[PDB]
């Protein structure tokens, strides 16, 4: 059966940098993209970003382009999220959400399949700043 | 490891979750995957229904040979569950062999009819394209995602690609 | 409650072809096989994919 | 940027009646590009309909959406105790994909 | 114009339905008939020594 | 009380001698005979009563 | 609409009267057509013979166990009753599904048989020629009737041929 | 008469001891024979086992329900031996019809598993190789035992020798 984990809570200083780290199981790590959510106490749910593990691509949004990076490493089947220039208002619980879909574009920003969606969602970990 | 696709006589693909024959591909853009509604919908609609056909449908009633508070001769009662213990035998024996040429026969059959959709793709394509002996096609063209559609679809007219294709087949 | 068949402990009603219950039963039960299940088979023979 | 926006207010009602959920979008897209996820107070979400119109694995048949267009809705025909959470729309139709504000549910 | 040659199995204008282990009402071309419903309203005794008993 | 009793009219099956049925049902351990006595081709009799409809 | 001359795979042909199996053709002279009588002999003889080996060639007599004028004792009777009733649900039962194992596998059977012919007639034009896919083959040559009853005959030999057609095959 | 190396299709190898299928060749060096231990080992398995499927696991004891030392009478005899009679006629059916429905599968499965290795080499070679049509594949190039072994053993690759295979097929 699938199952997502990553790391555990963690505190950093405003200026220093973070790396959370989604580890997955039970299937083939290199098909489905791979989500990632946060959301700061009291907000709603902001999207980061997605990745294809198969080559490496990335999309972000523009809140975070140029602060954001995405990483996989196929041989461990784990997923990083690495965070840098911290500021006071980057305190949040940050998930990491496997799709549900086979495909992919070589490029995530051009995609543009069906009836997808985020799937085995993970626990999410707390960054303080 | 990294890319590579099989088909079938290689292992069953495990992230099927909608339907039981399908297409799978790979190119210039990306990956994808697809069922193939047609094909998966004859055989379930043949298999599911084995079950109904096995009840037997010339109902009569049966009533009570003997007592189950009082005693019967002895004479009698030998004979009257002597016949018991040898009907009661072959129906479990008419059973046993019976689900297992229903199963025999089940097995073998859906196996065919993915032999016969492979066969179908391979005289659809024609000279354009070369099997590689895992259960795919090796188109010698650069087609997109339209093309694809078309594969499945049974719309490919190859005779508009054949000048392209059998360049690259032959190497000049 | 409806039922088509009886038995001396209660009553069978199914849709299965076959019954393990009792073999002494009036109506117009299921025929009485002795064995414990018999599975049909309803997919694909199955194949996993290779680690 | 598709900025979608959901039906103001917490709604509240009480037990055994039916709810309805609306999400709008800025501009119209494909029906196929919409999802539904339920949030509960600390644990992750959970895909309750992918595509705007089917069911996700192993959910109650008493939840479902249609819409088309520009309006999208999603109906409880009726309220359990144990579905009162918050409900998040997200649209897959253009880079970047954004959630909705999301929309409470509290009991009366 | 090109040559050709094609191969196919003949047909009816209309067949029978017979039953098979998939389907129920599966088409045929011919079939023929299994179960007796038809007797003779005579004692047919050819080459019998028989006795009719009578009263 | 046992079937046999319908016909004798025992104590124990005063209360239906006469009725129309369409299943009868017996219990375990029924009274049949009060006065101690038996009954011969008992079994081909209760068997005649249990096809019975009435 | 006019032409075509699609073979199996799209339909059955309503013309054929001499057999089950058989050939079609269109060419400069004119159409055609003609029955294969090996194939169609083989099938007919096995298929037909199927009624004589389901009789009984066991054969024993039997007596009458019950009067038909007087009465029998209840006791008895209900014994006698029973048995017979259970042993007809026996052959009723195994007569329906016992014959539906003969219906599924004739079918079956009779249509692997054009496919073994589709297969030895592919094998015989070798380079030659090319599968259209509505089942048969497109010659790329002109050879005409002596040609034709060649190709039926399983005399055809494909190496006088070979050099005039790749020039057309793979147009030069 | 002399050489010819026909394989399956025109008839079976009497020489043929090791295996139920193999392997034949013939080049520049010799003429050789081997066996393929991969699929005959794996329709002896499940072909000789039949038997012991056919065996009823469900034992019950059985007694006497009539004297041999001794006479019984005529009412009840009649009784007792009628059903004697008309059970063993079900069994007797029972027996021929079902071991002709497993003599019947074990010739067809058996025939199909080699169809199945036939197409396996077939696939192998890709367009090194043009099918005679007598069973057997005729290669466009030189290549020894080291090949023939390699074929046989699934390690053959194709992509060394088509530059110098596809000069001889189409004859430059
Ligand atoms: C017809 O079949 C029935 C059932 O197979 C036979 O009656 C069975 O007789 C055996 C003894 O031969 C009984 O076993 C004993 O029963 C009690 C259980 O409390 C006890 O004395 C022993 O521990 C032992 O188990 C068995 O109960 C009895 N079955 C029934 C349902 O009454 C019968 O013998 C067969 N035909 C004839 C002519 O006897
Ligand atoms: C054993 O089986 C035989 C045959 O199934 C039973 O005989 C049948 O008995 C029923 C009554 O229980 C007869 O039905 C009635 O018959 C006459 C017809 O004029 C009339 O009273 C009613 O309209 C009704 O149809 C039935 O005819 C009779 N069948 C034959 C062939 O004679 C028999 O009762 C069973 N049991 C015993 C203990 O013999
Ligand atoms: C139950 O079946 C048995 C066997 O089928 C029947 O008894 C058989 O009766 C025949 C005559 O109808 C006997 O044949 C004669 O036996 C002796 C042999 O020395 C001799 O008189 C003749 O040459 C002739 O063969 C046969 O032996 C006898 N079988 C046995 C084993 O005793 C029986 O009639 C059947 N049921 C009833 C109710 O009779
Ligand atoms: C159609 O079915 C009938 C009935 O089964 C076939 O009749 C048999 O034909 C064969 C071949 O000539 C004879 O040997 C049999 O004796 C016939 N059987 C009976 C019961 O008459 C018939 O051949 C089938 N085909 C056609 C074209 O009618
Ligand atoms: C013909 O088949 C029989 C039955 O399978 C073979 O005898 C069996 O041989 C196996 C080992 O190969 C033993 O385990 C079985 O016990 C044998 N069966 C019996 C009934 O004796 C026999 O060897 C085969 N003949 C040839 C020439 O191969
Ligand atoms: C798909 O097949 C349908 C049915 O024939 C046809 O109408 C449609 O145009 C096809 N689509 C494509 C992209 O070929
Ligand atoms: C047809 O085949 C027969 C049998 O082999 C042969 O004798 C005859 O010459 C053939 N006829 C033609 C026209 O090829
Ligand atoms: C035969 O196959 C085995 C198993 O793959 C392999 O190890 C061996 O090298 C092969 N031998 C030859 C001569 O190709």
């Amino acid at each position: 059966q699938v199952q997502l984990v990553q790391s555990g809570a963690e505190v950093k200083k405003p200026g220093a940098s973070v790396k959370v780290s989604c580890k997955a199981s039970g299937y083939i790590f290199i098909d489905y993209y791979i989500h990632w959510v946060r959301q700061a106490p009291g907000q709603g749910l902001e999207w980061m970003g997605w990745i294809n593990p198969n080559r490496g691509g990335t999309d972000y949004a523009q809140k975070f382009q140029g602060r954001v990076t995405m990483t996989s490493d196929t041989s461990i089947g784990t997923a990083f999220l690495e965070l840098t220039r911290l500021k006071s208002d980057d305190t949040a619980v940050y998930y990491c959400a496997r799709d549900r879909i086979w495909g992919g574009n070589w490029n995530p920003q051009k995609d543009d399949y069906g009836d997808r969606g985020g799937d085995y969602w993970g626990q999410g970990t707390l960054v303080t700043v | 490891l990294f890319g590579a696709i099989a088909g079938f006589l290689e292992n069953g693909w495990e992230g099927m979750v909608d339907g039981w024959y399908g297409f799978r591909h790979q190119n210039a853009q990306g990956t994808g995957q697809a069922a193939d509604y047609k094909s998966t919908q004859a055989a379930i609609d043949q298999i599911t229904g084995k079950l109904n056909r096995l009840v037997e449908k010339t109902n009569t009633e049966f009533e009570s040979i003997e007592s189950e508070f009082s005693e019967i001769e002895h004479q009698i009662g030998n004979v009257i569950n002597w016949t018991k213990d040898s009907i009661t035998d072959i129906w479990t024996y008419q059973a046993e062999l019976l689900v297992a040429m229903e199963n025999q026969h089940t097995i073998d059959m859906a196996d065919s009819e993915m032999l016969n959709l492979y066969e179908r793709v391979r005289k659809q394509l024609r000279q354009n394209a070369e099997e590689d002996g895992k259960g795919c096609f090796e188109i010698y063209h650069a087609c997109d995602d339209s093309c694809m559609e078309s594969i499945r679809n049974n719309t490919y007219d190859h005779s508009q690609y054949r000048e392209e294709a059998l360049l690259n087949r032959l190497n000049i | 409650c409806e039922s088509k068949c009886f038995w001396r402990g209660g009553s069978i009603n199914t849709r299965l072809p076959f019954q393990n219950l009792s073999p002494r039963t009036v109506g117009q039960c299921p025929k009485y096989v002795n064995r414990r299940s018999l599975m049909l088979a309803t997919g694909m023979r199955n194949v996993p994919e290779l680690i | 940027e598709i900025v979608l926006t959901q039906s103001p207010g917490t709604l509240s009602l009480s037990p055994g009646e039916r709810a309805t959920l609306s999400c709008r979008a800025s501009q119209s897209f494909s029906s196929t590009y919409l999802a539904w996820y339920q949030h509960k107070p600390g644990q992750a979400p959970r895909l309750l309909i992918y595509g705007s119109s089917r069911r996700a694995t192993g959910i109650p048949d008493r939840f479902s959406g249609s819409g088309s267009g520009t309006d999208f809705t999603l109906t409880i025909s009726r309220l359990e105790p144990e579905d009162f959470a918050v409900y998040y729309c997200q649209q897959f139709g253009s880079s970047p994909r954004t959630f909705g504000q999301g929309t409470k549910l509290e009991v009366k | 114009g090109l040559d050709k040659i094609c191969l196919g199995h003949h047909a009816v204008a209309n067949g029978t339905i017979v039953k098979t282990l998939t389907n129920e009402q599966e088409e045929v071309t011919n079939a023929t008939e299994t179960v007796e419903s038809t007797g003779i309203n005579r004692l047919c005794m050819k080459g019998r020594k028989h006795k009719d008993l009578g009263n | 009380c046992h079937p046999i009793g319908m016909l004798i009219g025992t104590p124990a099956c005063d209360l239906h001698l006469t009725g129309m049925w369409d299943t009868l049902i017996e219990r375990e351990n029924a009274i049949a005979y009060c006065y101690p006595g038996a009954t011969v081709n008992v079994e081909a009799l209760r068997q005649k009563i249990m096809e019975s409809g009435g």
